[PDB]
């Protein structure tokens, strides 16, 4: 019951899933190999692990997740890693050739011939699950298989799984730094599926995650490992309400319906606090009010967008630890007074609260300090239109000369697809602006 | 490792001896951890029983 | 006058207007305003005053010019990012969007 | 995921010999063929360049080609020369005569059937062919002519497969050939039509980088080929080894080729320092980027400051921080806007490989689609036009039946290449 | 409750704050590690440190301070000094390049790249205080950072905190002792902030402190360390009323109202007595009348301005120790009796008195000596117009032929700024003389 | 707060070599770059002049310039010559010929390409470059020509960055060149626009100081360079070490330059005493100030008694408080009011550093913008006009691309600077 099938697409999704699983196994008491101690008949006395792992015909735990990559390096690393025995030999779908940062290659040529096998594995996972809450997709819109193949997988999941919730956590191109030239094309094309075939999409841009680690975690040279550890902390904070006892239980459908006012308006900006290093932690009294203020501050933001430049529409605050209604309500009351943050006139409530009694866990070698309490915001706000404006302006610059369109044509898509993607992103900005308008 | 631990201890010793002998700042000279040689009166102070929050 | 004010000295002494923060930073905004959401690329060292003045408009903001002699004044437009060198064509912008 | 390589001609064979030296050293393969590595990662993806034999030997997937057999004793006389299959050695009695006509129509044609048979053998034994690689020099007869013929036939059965060509563009100053412009012009159009991407290595630039940066007194042809071998080893690092941000030949082609005919790049390697200056260098990205983007580091003798970078690719290898490897590129893009084309934002693609080259803690290979590539084509184009105006050395090409029109056709195609580079350089938003 | 935030600006500010915070730690029994091991005299969980130290989950007492300097010399040496554990790694922030005694550079170019983080840290500090009394800003206007960045910080704090108390401990260029040559320019240009955004501006010039220490403490060689210790003693005497119990408790606004007669007549001289040496101390019976007379004498005063050239407007006395109110009453009576010091006609009372029980704490190894009682006077008087009429004369001499103005105008400051500052200062002498004039 | 240094000509190269000797001795650095200091305060701000290799070796951030490779060989073979980067030495085939035209337009202009390449490499490698440093002589060809060309092309790239130059002003009493006034005039007008502040060195005054104060029987260029090196290290004492009253190069410029053209200072060092009088001299700061304002202790040959001090700066080092650095400044201001300027109150700025130079328990460096600094500009002016009127030694300059108009403009600019100095000297409040 309360299962949530995790999906990882591309290198970004696969590594984020690896860092998520090193946290989930440690938090629910599953060994990296997955088997139980020899003397113990049952590895874990409780079944709080049920949502992420399914026990097998030997007693040990296989995760309720799928890895999916068109290139074999990352999945073979997972096969040869310390979790070689935890993961199913299947549910780890590998291709013999990547998508080459090409949405057309990931969606129309290489993606279509592997997506049905991926859906077969997903169907076996769903058959195993008896109380499936939804799907927990992790990928990056800037990649080839992460964007195109993730889009195709989301479309097939939507057509085959009904209205089941499909939460997504996607790494977007950063306002400053990028690792690809065709990344704007991939993001623009992936926004098609992410705009119609997903319930709530989470911005996870590496620039803001790097800034978070640099200013707070005090890592002078952070990396993808630290970034994925922070992402896994955010995901665990979101999901722990159905795994641990809490004051205000919050589910996937709960915070996907309390978050989005319109079907098109479902792209949310998320932040996590208190993200502090060990040196930081024993110097500050990390109270509920302090962590709430840090969350609402753009310093603690995981997306390189300033919420003060827009209007908040729906914030879902997931608190973990020794937090209390004595203090969370006070923090909310005193943060609504603050006038940097500001809500649309048609959503006065604008706040969802989910309190969980379990504090965050600590991963060995991680830079996250042990905090008595934490809070993660999932915020739908009109300030998210900034990143869309930047990305499709880069798309317009790259598309005026029809640059790199020959790769997509050679991998099997129409130029009308580029045109429709640009038009739909322009419409997305238009109705973001409209819903930000007053009555 | 053992060599790394010895190097770390050597750096800690160097950090401690940074200000011993004709290499010392005015801050180092006039700002020491001499908290045990101060006799301070602590029988006058606000008890601070009444506080508020929001 | 006889006592120069904050408006005389170039710094705002009033709370800024926040509707200028409510307004989205849309590609429509850039098409109508003149400029691009692309961040300005400045020939500057990282983490320097020159880079900050080239990339942010709150760094070079100055309220008025000189003494005032030589329904109050409100600000709130200097918070954001400097605009790019490119110009947003109108054809890349949608006049209407599907919503309720 | 695995590629098959071919060396064409004297220059191509000698470059490929030391390229395979580097590959075998990096994968822990003996000069004889047995595996003598100390890590699992060496054997993890050894099938990319090697095939396992009956007795556990590791034979390179390499096809050796030359019309001159007098220089294919040296390729097997090299320290790793006994690594290749005896049946992958293809020879002809007489040399190409430094004649593109002989190497492409008369002598090469009688020799191309066996070469394609060997290539098809390698492809069929290959499980999922990632691409064909070629190493040759455009200034020769059986390197330019036979190499272009080989890639032309390769496209006939492997259209979508990645065609790497490490073409050695001869330079006027280090020139040792008079039919140099003729062969280069006759091969450039075939390279344009039948190569997914083609990086240009110039002997003058190789000599200069060995002379100033390395400062070593005697860089011979072997020392020149050492840098080319290092670049070849670094361009396929992510196919063979895991990395934080891996890639492959197709992915670099997608992120570097904006238009189908614009697939000529500049190669650079870092770090390269002299013996004396070895104590004095800091080993970090804040030094690798300087060497990589430095003017003198390019292996092509046309300074990248002529035009603007269409696209750039940085294959970093070793222990790096991903944000420190990407924010350096962000800084260069931020602060060098004049040398990067405006209508294509974020021109630099950075990829990370965990395992560096053997003997090096950290390194990087550079692939730049700068519009300065037109400079070499020009400086050989004026030479070709001067040669052609007076009908110099055309009987040596028309005695094989090749007609005087194809010179004008090659000139037209080459001028179109230069013109499209110039137009895209001068394009405005 | 009763919390107060200390902001130190520039090298002079940091140097003063070091002594201030060591003296506060000695007051409250807090080690540089930041703990309270065991004290029999201290009651169970007694908190008289709440004004300057905030409790932390680690049991630490983190100072409510913010150190600023545009270059990292003093900041780094404090970060590597004795109080590494006491001071947060943040709240002690630095730039990278100094202002170079350029008000324009520190107010428009280099100050603005750090003032945002300064406000962020100040807001973080103020969120933890539920009874914030006000801000004390320690700086010297004769420098670059302390003038420019200090003025910018005060201007931003005015709008960020409204009518909260501002107490600017400012070190003006003394009439003879003065380091920089553009120092008159910096002092004159920084006059607007001290006139408008500082509620009370206390004078701590160096030459008067040097004369005081050479004539009364009988040490041939005091230093910046000694003058900063004296300044910290003065600040502790001012804040003792709100820190510890006393017969007459006075707060920041409590003496603000009594000390500021007109909206900007708030530049006040400082004096302290008995300043005494180890050999001097144990041979005299320091009576309250004697120490008050020594305070009112113009040789035990911390500001080089002779009161006999002006009219006393309002004097606030802060007594510490075993002082009975009758002693201070007799002191006031004899002060009103004696003629060589004259009060302004329209202020008959002109006197505020605050008695605090806990005596000053001696700092062995420094320069002071243990005394059973002490008193610090903060006096608003018309005699303070002399230092203004000297600094503006120096400004006119320097600015007559546009000397050293290219440095200021090349940092993005208009030429008219000098004229505006000169006119504002001139109006300052004008209305000082006007209020000093008899009715 | 980085300072990236450069040396021009053989004079500048020797002075910079001695300067790095002094800096390495202060920071505890062997000729091999290893660190053996007695405290970590050296490594705390060792970056300001040295860069650390990944191997721990500390290499000076200095660029050496000379058209004669013999100077590079001598510096490299010097006692501390193995410290510098081997590629940081830049050399030409033929020397400047003691010609400003050759060093600035024909031969020096060619080699400044590589000079700027290495200089920009070093300058960018800085985390936050506080300024550039230059050591040269205006009486030579390479130092006067190439040094001014470098400062001109560095001002264009780093506008607001501070620009130190230590130019050895030659004097007829120690004359050893006849194109001396030509080179001096051609370099002064460049340094006026291209240097934010610049203090001058005269071998006459260095020799006089060595003879009368140090009482050296045979003073040498090594001794003069040691004096200049000690004071050039002391000018950055607050930058490299913590102090009570910190200062930087920009601070020195702000407090010493009243007007943009007036930035030519006269400088000195203290304490200085003979070998036989070291134990008799009572080193008190009053004595330090007395020697600091002593006319004979100035290392630029012009008596301050004929002019007035626009500004002065005293960088004191050692265990010492603020009254010995301000109250005696008040004393000298009051008792030499005729020697100072009325319209600039507090002519003398004082800076305090907590780390004195080793071998001393306290010291001071003096930098004075006296109005008498224009006496040398006078004398060099009529010296220049003496040959300019008769067109003597002008064909060497005119044969290298330069014209008489440049000479006329240079003389006019120098005369304008002289007139500004004189008018600000005799100006009244
Ligand atoms: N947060 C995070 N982002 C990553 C990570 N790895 C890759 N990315 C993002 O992904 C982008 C690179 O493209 P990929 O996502 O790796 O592409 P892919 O999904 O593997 O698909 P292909 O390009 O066809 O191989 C980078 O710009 C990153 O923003 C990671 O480990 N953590
Ligand atoms: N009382 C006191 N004043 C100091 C101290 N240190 C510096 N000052 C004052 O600072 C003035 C010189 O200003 P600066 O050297 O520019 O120092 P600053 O004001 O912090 O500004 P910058 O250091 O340039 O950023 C002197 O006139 C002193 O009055 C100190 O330790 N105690
Ligand atoms: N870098 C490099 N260049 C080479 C090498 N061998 C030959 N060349 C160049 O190739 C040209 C001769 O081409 P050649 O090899 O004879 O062509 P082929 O007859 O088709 O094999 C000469 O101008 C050389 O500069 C080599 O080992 N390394
Ligand atoms: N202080 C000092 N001055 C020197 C030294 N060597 C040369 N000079 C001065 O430099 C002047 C000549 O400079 P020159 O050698 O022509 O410079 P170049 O042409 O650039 O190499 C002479 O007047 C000397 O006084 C030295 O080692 N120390
Ligand atoms: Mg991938
Ligand atoms: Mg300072
Ligand atoms: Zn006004
Ligand atoms: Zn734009």
């Amino acid at each position: 019951m309360r299962e949530a099938i995790c999906i990882h697409i591309g290198q970004a999704g696969c590594q984020v899933g690896n860092a998520c699983w090193e946290l989930f196994c440690l938090e629910h008491g599953i060994q990296p190999d997955g088997s139980m101690p020899s003397d113990k008949c049952i590895g874990v006395e409780d079944d709080a692990f049920n949502t992420f792992f399914s026990e097998t015909g030997a007693g040990k735990h296989v995760p309720r997740c799928l890895f999916l990559d068109l290139e074999p390096t990352v999945v073979d690393e997972v096969r040869t890693g310390t979790y070689r025995q935890l993961f199913n030999p299947e549910q780890l779908v590998s291709g013999k050739e990547d998508a080459a940062n090409n949405y057309a290659r990931g969606h129309y040529t290489i993606g279509k011939e592997i997506v049905d096998l991926a859906l077969d594995r997903i169907r076996k996972l769903a058959d195993n699950c008896t109380g499936l809450q939804g799907f927990m997709v992790f990928h990056a819109v800037g990649g080839g298989t992460g964007s195109g193949l993730g889009a195709l997988l989301l479309e097939r999941l939507s057509v085959d799984y009904g209205k089941k919730s499909k939460l997504g956590y996607t790494v977007y191109p950063s306002p400053q730094v990028s690792t690809a030239v065709v990344e704007p094309y991939n993001c623009v094309l992936s926004t098609h599926s992410l705009l119609e075939h997903t319930d709530v999409a989470t911005m996870l841009d590496n620039e803001a995650i790097y800034d978070l680690t640099r200013r707070s975690l005090d890592i002078e040279r952070p990396s993808y490992t630290n970034v994925n550890r922070l992402i896994g902390q955010v995901v665990s904070s979101l999901t722990a309400s159905l795994r641990f006892d809490g004051a205000l239980n919050v589910d996937l459908t709960e915070f996907q319906t309390n978050l989005v006012p319109y079907p098109r308006i479902h792209f949310v900006l998320t932040s996590y606090a208190p993200v502090v290093s060990a040196e930081k932690a024993y110097h500050e009294q990390l109270s509920v009010a302090d962590i709430t203020n840090s969350v609402f501050e753009p310093a603690g933001m995981l997306t390189k967008c300033d919420p003060r430049h827009g209007k908040y529409m729906s914030c879902c605050l997931m608190y973990r630890g020794d937090v209390v209604p004595k203090d969370v309500n006070a923090a909310i009351a005193t943060i609504k007074t603050k006038r940097t943050i500001q809500f649309v006139d048609w959503c006065p409530t604008g706040f969802k609260c989910g309190i969980n009694y379990q504090p965050p866990t600590v991963v060995p070698g991680g830079d996250l300090a042990k905090v008595q309490r934490a809070v993660c915001m999932i915020a739908n706000s009109t300030a998210i239109a900034e990143v869309f404006a930047r990305i499709d302006h880069k798309f317009d610059l790259m598309y005026s000369k029809r640059a790199f369109v020959h790769w997509y044509v050679g991998e099997g898509m129409e130029e009308g697809e580029f045109s429709e993607a640009r038009e739909d992103l322009a419409a997305l900005e238009k109705d973001y602006e409209e819903v930000g308008a007053e009555s | 490792s053992q060599a790394q631990e010895m190097a770390l201890t050597q750096r800690d010793a160097r950090f401690q001896t940074r200000h011993d002998g004709k290499w010392a700042t005015t801050y180092s000279t006039g700002y020491q951890d001499r908290s045990a040689e101060a006799d301070v009166c602590h029988k006058y102070g606000a008890k601070a029983v009444f506080d508020i929050q929001d | 006058h006889c006592y120069h004010k904050c408006r005389c000295y170039g710094h705002d002494d009033t709370l800024p207007n926040y509707k200028l923060l409510t307004i989205p930073r849309t590609n429509n905004y850039y098409a109508a305003t003149g400029g691009c959401p692309c961040v300005p690329r400045v020939a500057a060292h990282p983490g320097s005053w020159r880079l900050k003045e080239g990339q942010l408009r709150s760094s070079t903001y100055r309220c008025g010019t000189g003494c005032i002699k030589k329904c109050c004044h409100h600000s709130g437009d200097q918070y954001g990012w400097r605009r790019g060198p490119h110009t947003v064509l109108d054809k890349n912008t949608a006049a209407t969007g599907k919503c309720d | 995921r695995e590629i098959v390589s071919c060396q064409a001609g004297q220059c191509g064979n000698q470059i490929g010999s030391k390229f395979w030296e580097v590959i075998s050293d990096e994968h822990g393969v003996d000069p004889t063929g047995t595996y003598q590595g100390d890590s699992d990662l060496q054997l993890e993806r050894i099938n990319v360049y090697f095939d396992e034999s009956s007795g556990g030997r590791y034979v390179p997937r390499a096809v050796l080609m030359d019309l001159e057999p007098g220089t294919m004793d040296s390729v097997r006389a090299g320290p790793y020369g006994q690594l290749f299959r005896p049946d992958n050695f293809i020879f002809g009695q007489s040399g190409a005569g430094n004649n593109w006509a002989k190497g492409h129509y008369t002598e090469g044609a009688e020799l191309i059937d066996s070469v394609l048979d060997v290539c098809r053998k390698e492809a069929e034994s290959c499980d999922c062919l990632q691409g064909f690689q070629l190493s040759h020099s455009l200034g020769g007869g059986t390197g330019s002519g036979m190499g272009t013929l080989l890639i032309s036939k390769l496209r006939e059965e492997y259209p979508d497969r990645i065609m790497m060509t490490f073409s050695v563009i001869p330079s006027p100053r280090v020139s040792d050939t008079v039919v140099e412009p003729y062969n280069t012009t006759l091969s450039v159009h075939q390279l344009v039509e039948n190569s997914d991407e083609s990086m240009c290595i110039d002997n003058e630039a190789l000599y200069d980088i060995c002379f100033r940066t390395l400062k070593l007194t005697t860089p011979t042809f072997g020392d020149l080929n050492h840098l080319v071998a290092a670049v070849m080893s670094g361009v396929t690092c992510c196919l063979r080894f895991p990395g934080q941000l891996n890639s492959d030949l197709r992915k670099l082609a997608v992120n570097l080729v904006p238009f189908p005919r614009l697939h000529f790049f500049m190669m650079g390697f870092a770090p390269l320092t002299s013996r004396g200056s070895q104590q004095y260098r800091g080993l970090s990205v804040a030094e690798l980027t300087q060497q990589m983007f430095d003017a003198k580091n390019m292996m092509q003798a046309a300074d990248p400051r002529h035009g603007r970078y269409l696209t750039a690719s940085a294959l970093f290898r070793g222990r790096m921080s991903t944000k420190e490897v990407d924010e350096q590129m962000l800084n260069v893009q931020n602060k060098n806007s004049s040398y990067f084309i405006e209508w294509i934002p974020n021109n630099i693609k950075s990829s990370i490989c965990d395992i560096p080259p053997k003997g090096l803690k950290m390194s990087v290979t550079f692939i730049g689609n700068n519009t300065c590539i037109q400079e070499m084509f020009r400086r050989v184009g004026e030479q070709f036009t001067g040669m052609f105006r007076r009908k110099a050395f055309l009987h040596w090409y028309t005695g094989e039946g090749m007609d005087e029109m194809e010179f004008t056709e090659a000139e037209s195609n080459m001028n179109d290449l230069v013109s499209e580079y110039q137009q895209y350089q001068d394009a405005t938003v």
